[PDB]
């Protein structure tokens, strides 16, 4: 079926992502608002609200209910705000401003390492907040991580101890990929090149057993690229085009099996992509 | 009998 | 603001387990069902019954579901599971004896081709549940046949406990949490004083419950009764209990 | 009404102690419950004790760790969210496995093992 909810907003709605369990809706605009709305049986109703962040907003996570009703918000303020809730309203918890740019993106960890949350801001840094406990935080930082600053960021699922793992892009069409020692130092690894300008969004797919490691990659220049690898432990990245649209791509997603990929660009369209049995990624819608 | 009859 | 793209106005989505959101410029959310696309579907997901006891009847209970939903391949596959697990073929210990089942072309190649063919599929649901229900002297041989005894690989457990982990992820999202444990249970790898009743007082070993003020605890139906009518500690204590065990 | 001086005699105590006993074994349960109720509100001398205590392994106070999580839906002891007997977050003296309280009276209705993987202990069916 189809589902429509009013977003009676004022101006316009850069993101928005459902929960867990299907049972809830986020909305993130440039009204310097998030208006959450519980999508149920079809009916639009609010439940909370959030009434300044001192500017807009960009990109909103919901965290494992495992740990509880935890989301996230990264915008255009240089803020971070989060709004674990307590006795059936939403308060706001927590919040730290660890940069002097935008922050762009921010990507809930997986579960088994525990309630991490990476920041690619736009002053060529990475934050990874970790969850120390009794309400406190401790905040990681790793400068001139970029030259032009990580456009989006995307954790790696987790393989059997743990080695963790994340992947993250910028302005300067390097795509990187990151890694962390027995001390505690974000070590680099490699470099992934073959983008044209810069990249927008970067995203991972989900891993269900196979032995063969997928990354998608969207460039400001016309180009979404799988990245598969299979070597196994030889490190082997080696680039596949899908297509080349007429505008530029923003968003790259993926689905649980990792199966389908949707793309949505410059063009204000949405195509479905596939994985066909000879090789090569055609549309479906 | 099951690998070649009546799919 | 140097690094500005700023006009965004459109995105896609994947959430939930089967749904899909979008939004777009002339804009309210419009998400989608994609439940058919997918390889995966709730409605035969919660049927599938699973037992450790009686093997047969769990594949042949599964088997009319996919018939029931429309599936084909798995009407097919799961009566062949049936007929292939029998306990007419238990392997003999003596290596001497006989030939085990799993050399039998029929056997462990039949398992292979299987999983070969649902990995190209990209259908973790089958491929959980199979492998759920599928699973100096002269002395250096026995070890031989008990590796050449099972009917799956004891080479990659790896992968199938991986398939069996995220059958468990994704049911979780669907919301059914019974099984995701029937399922997870064939996972290999692991995952004072005052001990007397106090509305019976005979001894309790198993299941039990206590206020953290109170301290007097008891048999779990034995709580359900009592609670079911009442507002105060069994033993003369004053404490109203759903006031303090409760959060 | 008996004041502190034959209320505390052996003789009187001996009666009331099989009484109690004798209720006992009619499995009269839930009237002796009344009668400690109201020999709780007359004596307050014969009050009962806690039996129940919370003892970390690791010292929590001191060592930061909370207390462990339901087998069903996982959430972490203490959290919120008539029908209040549901999430009383009930325990298990033999096998150090506990869950909420209703979730596993629904999941013990069709089976018989704990639900903790690589566990072998029937925890509703051991009391009988
Ligand atoms: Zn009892
Ligand atoms: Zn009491
Ligand atoms: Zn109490
Ligand atoms: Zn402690
Ligand atoms: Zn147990
Ligand atoms: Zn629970
Ligand atoms: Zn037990």
């Amino acid at each position: 079926v189809i589902n429509t909810v009013d977003t009676s907003h004022e101006d316009m709605i850069h993101d928005a992502q459902m929960d867990y369990y299907g049972t809830r809706l986020a909305t993130c605009s440039s009204d310097r608002s998030v208006k959450i709305f519980d999508v149920r049986n079809g009916g639009q109703i609010l439940i909370a609200d959030l009434r300044g962040h001192e500017g807009p907003v960009w990109q909103v996570a919901w965290a494992h209910p495992m740990y509880g009703n935890i989301l996230a918000s990264c915008s255009y303020d240089r803020k971070v705000i989060i709004w674990r809730e307590e006795n059936g309203t939403w308060e706001k918890s927590h919040e730290h401003a660890g940069h002097d740019s935008s922050v762009n993106s921010v990507c809930w960890a997986p579960h088994d390492y525990g309630l991490i949350l990476a920041c690619g801001s736009s002053d060529g840094a990475i934050s990874l907040l970790t969850y120390t406990g009794e309400g406190q935080w401790e905040v990681k930082k790793i400068n001139n991580a970029h030259t032009i600053g990580c456009n989006a960021v995307s954790w790696a699922p987790a393989v059997v101890n743990y080695i963790k793992r994340f992947a993250s892009g910028g302005c300067d069409n390097l795509i990187k990929l990151w890694k962390e020692e027995e001390d505690g130092q974000w070590k680099e690894e490699q470099k992934l090149e073959a983008h044209s300008d810069w990249v927008r969004d970067v995203a991972w797919a989900p891993s269900i057993g196979l032995p063969t490691s997928t990354i998608a990659s969207c460039s400001q220049d016309g180009r979404v690229f799988i990245w598969t690898c299979d070597d196994a432990s030889s490190n082997t990245w080696s680039p596949k085009l899908l297509h080349k649209f007429n505008d530029v791509v923003w968003h790259v997603s993926w689905s649980i099996t990792a199966n389908i990929l949707a793309v949505s660009g410059g063009d204000n369209k949405v195509t479905l992509w596939k994985e066909s049995v000879d090789g090569q990624w055609v549309c479906i819608s | 009998r099951i690998i070649y009859c009546s799919p | 603001d140097a690094n500005i793209p700023f006009p965004r106005t459109s995105g896609a989505r994947f959430c939930g387990a089967g749904y899909l959101v979008y939004f777009t410029r002339p804009g309210k959310v419009i998400i989608q069902d994609i439940a058919c696309l997918l390889p995966v579907h709730k409605s035969l997901g919660e049927l599938y019954i699973l037992n450790v006891n009686d093997i047969q009847e769990t594949c042949q209970k599964n088997a009319a579901s996919a018939l029931l939903v429309g599936r084909k391949d798995l009407v097919q596959v799961w009566s062949l599971a049936t007929v292939a697990t029998d306990l007419c073929l238990g392997p003999k210990s003596d290596p001497d004896l006989e030939t085990p089942w799993a050399r039998h072309p029929f056997g462990r190649q039949l398992l292979e081709s299987l999983l070969a063919h649902y990995c190209r599929l990209r259908d973790v649901q089958t491929l959980a549940m199979l492998c759920s229900v599928f699973e100096d002297p002269r002395e250096r041989e026995r070890d031989q046949h008990d590796k050449n005894k099972r009917l799956l690989d004891p080479a990659n457990t790896q992968q199938f406990d991986d398939f069996k982990k995220c059958y468990g992820e994704i049911l979780y999202r669907w919301g059914l949490r019974e099984k995701r444990a029937e399922v997870l249970k064939f996972v290999s790898c692991p995952p004072g004083f005052t001990f007397q009743c106090a509305i019976c007082h005979v001894a309790v070993r198993g299941s039990s419950n206590f206020c953290l003020t109170c301290g007097h605890g008891g048999h779990t139906s034995h709580m359900m009764e009592w609670f079911r009518t009442q507002e105060v500690c069994p033993t003369g204590c004053g404490c109203h209990c759903l006031l303090e065990s409760t959060f | 009404g008996s004041p502190l001086d034959v209320l505390k005699d052996e003789r009187v105590q001996y009666w009331i102690e099989n009484y109690r006993n004798l209720l006992d074994a009619w499995r009269f349960w839930h009237k002796r419950a009344e009668f400690d109720i109201h020999r709780s509100k007359l004596d307050p001398s014969s009050k009962p004790l806690a039996q129940v205590f919370v003892s970390c392994n690791f010292c929590c106070p001191g060592c930061r760790k909370p207390l462990p999580r339901c087998a069903l839906c996982l959430i972490n002891m203490g959290t919120p969210v008539l029908a209040q007997f549901n999430n009383w977050f009930t325990w298990c003296h033999n096998c150090r496995h506990g869950g909420h309280a209703g979730h596993m009276l629904s999941w013990f209705r069709d089976h018989a093992e704990c639900p903790v993987s690589a566990c072998t202990c029937k925890c509703m069916q051991l009391d009988t």
